[PDB]
């Protein structure tokens, strides 16, 4: 909240595809991970 | 005041960051939210 | 003109415009303001400054020398020379 | 108003934005009756 | 829906392509883990 | 009118998304009999 | 055939190549994804 | 006519794609021939 | 055939070396696949 | 703190992305180190 | 002074890690109190 | 012998590294996948 | 004639291809020669 | 301490960087050698 | 000793490069086949 | 001590930092090869 | 004296290295401790 | 002689690819002698 | 003498070779050690 700055030495062009891309792959990491190594996320897709 | 190189003074650049920790706050009030559902829904914590 | 050994016609070339093979229309028109099909709005008009949401302040000014959160000094000034920190000589020369 | 350093004004953007957020809203709404027709035919929620 | 400024500083030639390829990835993404943790729908697909 | 930041006119860009929007048509057209054809000849629905 | 205007914003030297290129990694994705998980495609090529 | 951004006229694009559909109709015929070749000999089909 | 102007706006220089490199990759990539999902490729190398 | 001088020659378009994304990472590849090579760290996440 | 060859002056560069240095003191607080709770409900050291 | 005229429209600082680069990917992959799966080419390295 | 846009001309374009032709040639003499050892001292249809 | 002129032919916008980061590269790559290569190191992480 | 017009046509920026680059990763590669895939160059290691 | 031009066409922006590059990734690959292949080498880390 | 195709003089890159030096000195103290403390509380050769 | 796209004449061209054939004896020199060493050694053809 | 298509004259070029021999010799006598030390310390040979 005091970084506002940042935008006129790091370009947005890649800034914020950067800062959305990697918030999202790392989503993506985050729920893999709780999938390989529970039992339980993996048994809610399973159903029944 | 000046251009920087990106092309953004100063007050563009604030006014551009204003969004970008407006959507880090919608961001974190969506993910609390989700935390909250897989708490009462998992055994996380239980 | 190319010949080529599988036969002829090699390609199709047309007069006037692409006449489609799936039928008619393969575009629609669009005369003005974009008319979207989810309904309306599709986007709010921010008029001034930026009308967030999630409270405010939304950001902190900067008035002069960056007060930094975990006190100070923040930098070590230089002058005249490279003060080492692991001893002399740090490079040879020819 | 200026083209900004893409090269759009901001009302080609605002306009460029009304086809990202219908689009969008296009996908919701496919996903959502792809989520529905996952649910009666398998055992997810069932 | 306030975002639309974005793409005066975002160059859609780089923010459309990672919009519409980014979102397809995921659901191949998901795709793959639904068909790698489940049964009923590695199920499906060898029939009977 | 004018050459947009790609160097189409909109009329070129509308000409040039019929191509998009027939290959995409035949794309599917042929899927939907490769579909029929895997149908028969496979357990998939069968 | 809403949006026949994008090539106006999105280059056709990328966008045309990375559509057709994406839509044939795709397919090729899901024969791989096919084969690996179903016992009729596998079998399909080895005969008999 | 006018040179397009790629710098080929239409007909040079048109006497190019001629050379592209003549080596895919070449491709196409010498993997039919190997097609049957591997339905020959293999027990794919047989 | 009615694609012959798609060279005044996807460049040559790319077009042709994406379309003649991905095909070769597509060839060996269904050869990979026959040669790891069937007895009878693998036994046509082993010999005898 | 006596590098300050840094962005005099590394600019900060590459420099600020790569210090904030390398971090990221590495930060990921811990959390994936830790919660391979532990069983309290997998079995805090299956709970019960 | 001179611009160097990224386009900042040296007190243009001092500026800047100023907020690099503050930015990596934060984060080293944070993991201090990161790694004592991982200390405190972990095995660890424990 | 017809494409004579290919490198008016490819360059050949791409194409003829292109070609001569993947034409040794090529052979590389052939070598690995006969020694992946043949016993005698194994054994011709494995010696005696 | 012209330089076209790799700054070749027609015939400097086939002087160079004429080296792509023989070298393939070149390549699939040796490797005929390395299938028939192969085929001599291998298994393969042996 | 000879090489002190190598900035005058290496740019440190791109030396700099790669020289910081590939250490901290082999830095990851010896802890997760050795990680997966000790009883102790994995041990100690299992703390007890 | 025919083709040495070649750099005419190539630049050695790229060539030599790539020339001096891969054949060392074709080196690499014939030693892991060769180490993964004979038992006396991995006991010429072990030693004893 | 023959090629001492090779810098005349070799950029050594880039000749610099791929040979010691690489040198440096071939050492990697060097270590992790023995330290796969060994008993010795897997075991001094280990102890005793 | 001259700038060359770096944008640095020779007294700048040799200031440069000074820099770069002093880094892998300090790097380097930091390591024989974690090493030393390695050595102490692993097996390593103990 | 002109220079050639990549900037080198003909001479200039064919007194490099000199360094490269040379090279390529050298290495080819040196890999016999390594491969004479690895048949005496290894049970390789032994 | 000129300036070659790299920015440097033949003798910066062959100065910054030496560099480069130099930089190997010191490397390949670093190396000869650690092998003499594996030889001692290890069962490679022994
Ligand atoms: C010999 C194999 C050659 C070949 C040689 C010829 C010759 C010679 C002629 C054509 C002609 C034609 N070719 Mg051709 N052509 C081949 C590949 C193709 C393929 C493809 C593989 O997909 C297609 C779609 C076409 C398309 C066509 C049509 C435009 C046209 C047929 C009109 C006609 O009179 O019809 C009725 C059809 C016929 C008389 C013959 C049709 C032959 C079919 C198309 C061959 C298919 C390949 C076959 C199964 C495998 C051949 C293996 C090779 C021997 C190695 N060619 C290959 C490369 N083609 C003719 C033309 O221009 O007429 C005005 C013509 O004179
Ligand atoms: C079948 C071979 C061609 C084809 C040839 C034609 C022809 C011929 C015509 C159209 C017509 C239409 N087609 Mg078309 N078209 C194809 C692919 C498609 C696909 C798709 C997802 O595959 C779509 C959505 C469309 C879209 C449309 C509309 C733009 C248009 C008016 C439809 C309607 O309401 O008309 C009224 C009509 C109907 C209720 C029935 C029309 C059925 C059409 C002929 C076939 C549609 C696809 C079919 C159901 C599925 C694939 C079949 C297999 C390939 C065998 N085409 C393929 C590539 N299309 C029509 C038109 O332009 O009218 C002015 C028309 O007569
Ligand atoms: C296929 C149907 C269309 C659709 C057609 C319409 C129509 C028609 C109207 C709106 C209107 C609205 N739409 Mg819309 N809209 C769709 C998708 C969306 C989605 C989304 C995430 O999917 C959102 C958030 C919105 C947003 C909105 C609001 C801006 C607005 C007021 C909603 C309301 O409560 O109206 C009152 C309630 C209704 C109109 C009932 C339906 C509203 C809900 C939101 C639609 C849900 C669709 C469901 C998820 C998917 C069904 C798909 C099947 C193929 C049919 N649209 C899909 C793509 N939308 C309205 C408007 O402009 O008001 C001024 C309006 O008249
Ligand atoms: C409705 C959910 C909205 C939201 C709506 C509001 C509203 C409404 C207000 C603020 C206000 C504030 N918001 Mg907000 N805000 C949200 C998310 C955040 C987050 C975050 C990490 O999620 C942060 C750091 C902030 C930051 C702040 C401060 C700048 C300010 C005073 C906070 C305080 O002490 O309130 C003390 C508590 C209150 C004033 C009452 C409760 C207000 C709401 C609930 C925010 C409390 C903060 C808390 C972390 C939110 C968690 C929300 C749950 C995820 C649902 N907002 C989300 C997106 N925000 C206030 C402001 O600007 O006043 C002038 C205010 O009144
Ligand atoms: C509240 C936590 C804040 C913080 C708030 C402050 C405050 C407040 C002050 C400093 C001051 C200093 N800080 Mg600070 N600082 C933090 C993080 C750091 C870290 C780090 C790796 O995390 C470092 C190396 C520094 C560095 C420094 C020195 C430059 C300076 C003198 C220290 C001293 O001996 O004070 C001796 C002591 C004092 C004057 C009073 C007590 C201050 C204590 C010692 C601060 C300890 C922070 C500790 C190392 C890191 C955080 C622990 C976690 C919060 C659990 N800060 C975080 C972000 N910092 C001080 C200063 O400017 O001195 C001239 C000062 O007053
Ligand atoms: C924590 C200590 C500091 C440090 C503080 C100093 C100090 C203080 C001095 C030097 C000086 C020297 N330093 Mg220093 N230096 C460190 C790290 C290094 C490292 C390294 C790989 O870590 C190296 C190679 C050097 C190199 C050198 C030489 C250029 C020079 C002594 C030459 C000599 O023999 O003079 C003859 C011998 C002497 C004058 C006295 C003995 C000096 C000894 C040899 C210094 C040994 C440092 C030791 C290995 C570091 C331990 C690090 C960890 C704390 C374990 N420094 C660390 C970061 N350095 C000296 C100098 O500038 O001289 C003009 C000096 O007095
Ligand atoms: C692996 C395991 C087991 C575990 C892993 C554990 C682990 C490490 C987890 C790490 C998690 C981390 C780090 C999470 C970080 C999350 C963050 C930071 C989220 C940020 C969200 C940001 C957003 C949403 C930004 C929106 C920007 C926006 C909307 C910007 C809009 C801009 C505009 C409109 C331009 C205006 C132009 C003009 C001013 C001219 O008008
Ligand atoms: C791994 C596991 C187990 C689980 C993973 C779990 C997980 C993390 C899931 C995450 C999911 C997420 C995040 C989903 C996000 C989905 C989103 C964001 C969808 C967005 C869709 C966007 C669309 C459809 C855009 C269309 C744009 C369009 C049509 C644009 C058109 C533009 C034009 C015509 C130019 C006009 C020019 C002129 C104005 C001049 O006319
Ligand atoms: C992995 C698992 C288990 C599961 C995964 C499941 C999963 C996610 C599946 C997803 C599937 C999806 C998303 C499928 C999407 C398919 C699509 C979109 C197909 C599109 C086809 C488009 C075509 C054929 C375009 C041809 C364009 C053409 C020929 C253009 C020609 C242009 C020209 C001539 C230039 C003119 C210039 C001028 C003269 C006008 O100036
Ligand atoms: C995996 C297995 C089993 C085995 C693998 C084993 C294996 C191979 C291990 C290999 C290990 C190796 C090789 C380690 C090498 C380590 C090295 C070399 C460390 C170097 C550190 C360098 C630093 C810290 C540099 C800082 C520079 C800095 C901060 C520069 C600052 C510059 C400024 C301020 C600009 C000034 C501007 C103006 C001049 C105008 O004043
Ligand atoms: C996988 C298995 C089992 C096995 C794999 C087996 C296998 C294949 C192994 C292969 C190994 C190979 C090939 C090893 C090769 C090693 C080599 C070649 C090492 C070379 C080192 C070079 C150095 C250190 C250069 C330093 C340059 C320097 C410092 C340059 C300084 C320049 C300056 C100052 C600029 C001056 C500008 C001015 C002022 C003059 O204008």
């Amino acid at each position: 909240m005091n970084q506002g700055r940042i935008w006129t030495v790091v370009k947005p062009t890649v800034g914020l595809p950067l800062l959305l891309g990697s918030v999202t792959v790392i989503a993506i990491l985050v729920h893999f991970a709780v999938l390989s190594n529970t039992t339980w996320f993996s048994k809610y897709w399973n159903g029944k | 005041n000046k251009v920087w190189p990106t092309g953004l003074t100063i007050a563009e650049s604030e006014e551009l960051h204003k969004h970008v920790i407006d959507g880090t706050r919608i961001f974190g009030a969506i993910a609390i939210v989700a935390h909250f559902l897989a708490y009462v829904y998992s055994p996380w914590l239980h | 003109e190319y010949k080529g050994h599988s036969g002829h016609p090699l390609i199709l070339k047309q007069e006037g415009e692409y006449k489609g093979y799936s039928g008619e229309p393969l575009i629609l028109k669009q005369e003005g303001e974009y008319k979207g099909y989810s309904g309306t709005p599709l986007i709010l008009e921010q008029k001034g400054e930026y009308q967030s949401f999630s409270g405010t302040p939304l950001i902190l000014k900067q008035e002069g020398e960056y007060r930094g959160f975990s006190g100070a000094p923040l930098i070590l000034k230089q002058d005249g020379e490279y003060k080492s920190f692991s001893g002399y000589p740090l490079l040879l020369n020819i």
